C-alpha cells in the first residue's frame, strides 16, 4: 500500500466557521508515495449554509489546517479537520513532509503556491490562489508535522448573488517525504 | 452580568489574514454578539469563553466599511472597531502648459483611500525628459496636486505617479507603471 | 505493467471535423497509474491542414472525446481516438475514471471537472495560454459506453498568433484523477 | 532505485555568476520514474552576493543547464551543475526519450510551467519557467540536454535590499527513455 | 599589451537572450578586465576575460531606461567600448474626440489623433498605424500617419446624419514576442457630425 485516503465522495468532517462543534464541508485529500516524494490530491466542497454563502463576497481566504503527529495521525482536538486518514490495504510516516528540506523556524523555503478555479453558477471562471503551507510552526508540544491550505479569492465583480454549492477544482502537487 | 466599561474601541487591519485578534472585551461567562450595525456579513466572530474578537474566514474593506459599531451582550454594551487603512487603490489621473521659476502645470489626481495619510498622497516621479533640467515637483498635500516649477530658463516629458508609501503586499506584483504624458510650450 | 499509452510519437490517429474519415491529427496521451490515483500527459499535434489553419482566427476552441467501453477499451466507433490504447509490456479496467468519485448525472454538476492550463509558443516565440478543461464522466452517450472522458482547448487571444501554415503543437499538460477499482 | 537525488537540503552545487569557478547557488532536483514518464520536482535557492541581488532589478531571466552524456552521468565541465546526481540507494531510464524529443523550428521539446517568488515583504511574484528539453547539441560526447529557464519581467522592482532568492517549488513530467 | 583601437563601436538589441555576442574587442599573454561603465549600480555587461568578448548576462536590458553605454576595459599582460542599444518594439501605443464635416465635402480634415508611444522617435517601432473598427463599410474616411510627430489624421474619401466610428491602433512594425499575446485591442470611437 502506498495510498494513504480521505475518502472518494468522502461525508462533512471538516469545518470551515471556525467555531462550529459539528463538521460542515468535506474535503477530499489523497496522497500517493512516489519514489523520493509524495504526490497530492486536494479539493473542498462545502456541504451547509454558511460556507455556501462564502462566495457572495469579493475577498474571501479559506484556511484548512493539519496537524500530524510523531507517528502520523491527525490529532482532530487542535487540527481542522474532524476524522483520521486512513489507508487502502491495510505505521504512516511516510506521507508526511519531510523536517530536512522544510524545517520548523521569514524562512520561505517551505512555501508550495499555486492556482485552482471556482466555476460559477453562471458558467464564469475564477481563478483561486492555493497557498499551501508547509511547517513552518508549531501549535502545540504533541504536534510533529504542520500542513496547512488556504484558498484566496479577490475579484472585482462579486462571483454568485444566489446561495449556489461551494465547489473548487482539484489541486495537484508534491513534496519532499520524511523516510 | 456586569461589564467592566460601556464603550469599547478597538483597531483591525484592513485586509488582513483569518483568525487576527482584534480586541479583547471582558465582562463562566459565555460573551454574545447579539447585533452589528452592518448587519449582512458576519465579519467578526466572538470566542464566546474569553471575548476576543477576531477576523473570520471572510475578510474586511475598509472602502466599504470604516467603523463597525457592534452590541454584544455578556451572559449591554456598544463595541466600536474602525479599520486602519493599507495601501491598495493605484492612483489615477485626470496636462498643458506654456512659459515664457514659473509654474507650469497642475495635475489634478483621484487616490481612494484615507484623506490625508500618506497612502493618499501622490508621489511624482519623472520618467522621460528632465535631463535638461527643468521642472522641479512639488506636492500639493492639502488638494492633492502635482505642482511643478522651472529650473532652467529657456520640450515634452512624462510623469509615472505613486503614492507616498509603499503599496500592499497584494496590489504589488500587479501594478504596471504607465507613463503619462506633459507636453510644455514656450515662446 | 501500470502505463496505458498511445505512443511516443505515434502516427496520425486523431480526429477533429467531425464530418471525416481521415485521421487529421496526433495526440499523446499517458495515463499512468500511481498509488490510488492515476496522473497523466496530453499532448495534441497537427497533422493535417485543418488542424494547422485554426489558429489563423483568435476565438478558437478544440474539442476531444474520448468514449470508453464497459471493460477499458476505447470504441472506436463513437469517439474521437480511432486507434485502441495499449500497454508498455504486452484488461484495462484500472485506469478509467472513478465512478463514485466523478458520477454520472441526468437532469448542473460541477465535481468532475480539471481545469488547467497549457501554452502555444508561437511561429516567432510568443507564447500564447489556452485553457484545458479536462471533463470527466458527467454524461453519457448511448447505451454501450461505461466511461467518459473529454477535452478541450480553448483560446480566446487578442490578435493572430499565424497567419501562414505552422504545425499546430501543444505544450505538453498533466493531470491526476482518481480511478476506479 | 527509482529517485534521482540532489540531496534534500544540498549545499552550492549550480553557477549562475557567468565566470566563476565555484558555485554559488544551491538547486534541489529530483526525478523519479513512474511507469512510462518520470515526475520532476526542481527549486532553487541563491547562496552568493550576486545572485541574490539579481531581483533588485526588473527583468531577470536565470539559465541553469545540464548535459548528461551516454550513460546519464552529468558532465561537470560544461554544464552548469558542477555536482552529479546521485541514486537513493545504470541511471539511463531517468534521461528524457529520444524518439520523443529528438534532436535537429522542433517546438515539441518544451514543457511550460510557472512558479512563485516570495518577496522580502512578501508579495507573490510570479516567474515564468520553460523547460527545454534536448534540441542541441554542445560537442559530440553529451547525449542528453535539458535546461531550466527562470524569467521574471515584473511592475516595480521586488525587492530594494537583498535578501535571498527563492523560488517556489516547480513540478513537472517528461516522457522517459527505456 | 597595447590595444588596437581606441573606440570599438558596437551594439545588441533590447531585451534580448541571456549571453548573446554585443562585441569582440581586440588588442595586440593577455587578460582582460572592465575597469569603468557609464552606469555604476547596474552590472548589465559581461567581459570574457579569456578572448576579449563582451557578453549580455543574467539581468538583461532596456533602452528606455538608459539608452546608451559607454565603459572602459584595461588588458594586462586603456581603451574606450562605446555601445549603442538598438531598439526592438514593446510597450503599446495609447490614445487620448470629436469633429464636422459638411455636405458634399471632398478630402477634408476631420481630427488629428495623438498617441504617445514610449519608442525610440524616428524609428518603426514608434509611427503608429491606425485600422478601422466599424463604420467605415462604404467608403468614408482614409487615415495616414503624419511622422512629424506621430499624429493620426482623418480625412475624407467620399463627398458627405450621425455616421461616427472606431480606430484600432497598432505600431507600424510588429510587436514582439515579450508583448503580444498580451496587448489586448480597445478601440476607442471617433464622434463626427453633419452640418
Amino acid at each position: 500500500n502506498n495510498t494513504l485516503w480521505t475518502g472518494p465522495k468522502p461525508e462533512a468532517n471538516c469545518i470551515i466557521e471556525y467555531g462550529k462543534q459539528n463538521p460542515d464541508s468535506k474535503l477530499t485529500l489523497i496522497l500517493v508515495k512516489n519514489g523520493g516524494i509524495v504526490n497530492g490530491y486536494v479539493t473542498l466542497m462545502g456541504a451547509s449554509d454558511y460556507v455556501n454563502t462564502l462566495f457572495k463576497n469579493k475577498n474571501v481566504s479559506i484556511n484548512v489546517e493539519l496537524y500530524f503527529d510523531a507517528t502520523g495521525h491527525i490529532l482532530p482536538d487542535s487540527s481542522s479537520l474532524k476524522t483520521d486518514l486512513e489507508l487502502k490495504y491495510k505505521s504512516a510516516r511516510g506521507f508526511m513532509p519531510s523536517t530536512t528540506a522544510y524545517p520548523f523556524v521569514t524562512h520561505n523555503e517551505n512555501y508550495i503556491f499555486g492556482q485552482c478555479y471556482y466555476k460559477a453558477s453562471d458558467g464564469a471562471l475564477f481563478p483561486l490562489e492555493v497557498t499551501v503551507m508547509l511547517n513552518k510552526r508549531l501549535p502545540d508540544s504533541r504536534t510533529s508535522y504542520v500542513m496547512t491550505f488556504l484558498w484566496s479569492l479577490n475579484a472585482g465583480l462579486a462571483p454568485e448573488t444566489t446561495q449556489a454549492t461551494l465547489i473548487t477544482s482539484p489541486f495537484t502537487f508534491s513534496y519532499i517525504r520524511e523516510d | 452580568p456586569v461589564f467592566t466599561q460601556d464603550v469599547f474601541v478597538g483597531s483591525v487591519e484592513e485586509l488582513s489574514a483569518a483568525h487576527t485578534l482584534v480586541m479583547k472585551i471582558n465582562a463562566k461567562i459565555s460573551y454574545r454578539i447579539v447585533s452589528l450595525e452592518p448587519a449582512y456579513p458576519p465579519v467578526f466572530y466572538l470566542n464566546k469563553d474569553t471575548g476576543e474578537i477576531y477576523t473570520t474566514s471572510v475578510t474586511l474593506d475598509r472602502e466599504e466599511h470604516s467603523s463597525y459599531t457592534l452590541t454584544v451582550e455578556a451572559r449591554q454594551a456598544q463595541v466600536q472597531i474602525r479599520i486602519l487603512d493599507v495601501n491598495d487603490n493605484i492612483p489615477v489621473v485626470e496636462l498643458e502648459g506654456m512659459v515664457e521659476n514659473v509654474e507650469v502645470t497642475r495635475i489634478k489626481v483621484f487616490d481612494a483611500d484615507e484623506i490625508g495619510s500618506d497612502n493618499w498622497l501622490a508621489n511624482f516621479t519623472f520618467a522621460s525628459g528632465n535631463e535638461g533640467g527643468y521642472f522641479h515637483i512639488e506636492t500639493d498635500a492639502q488638494t492633492n496636486e502635482g505642482i511643478v516649477t522651472l529650473i532652467k530658463e529657456v520640450l515634452d516629458f512624462s510623469v509615472i505617479v505613486a503614492n507616498k508609501a509603499a503599496f500592499h503586499k497584494s496590489i504589488r506584483s500587479k501594478y504596471k507603471p504607465t507613463p503619462i504624458p506633459i507636453k510644455v510650450k514656450v515662446k
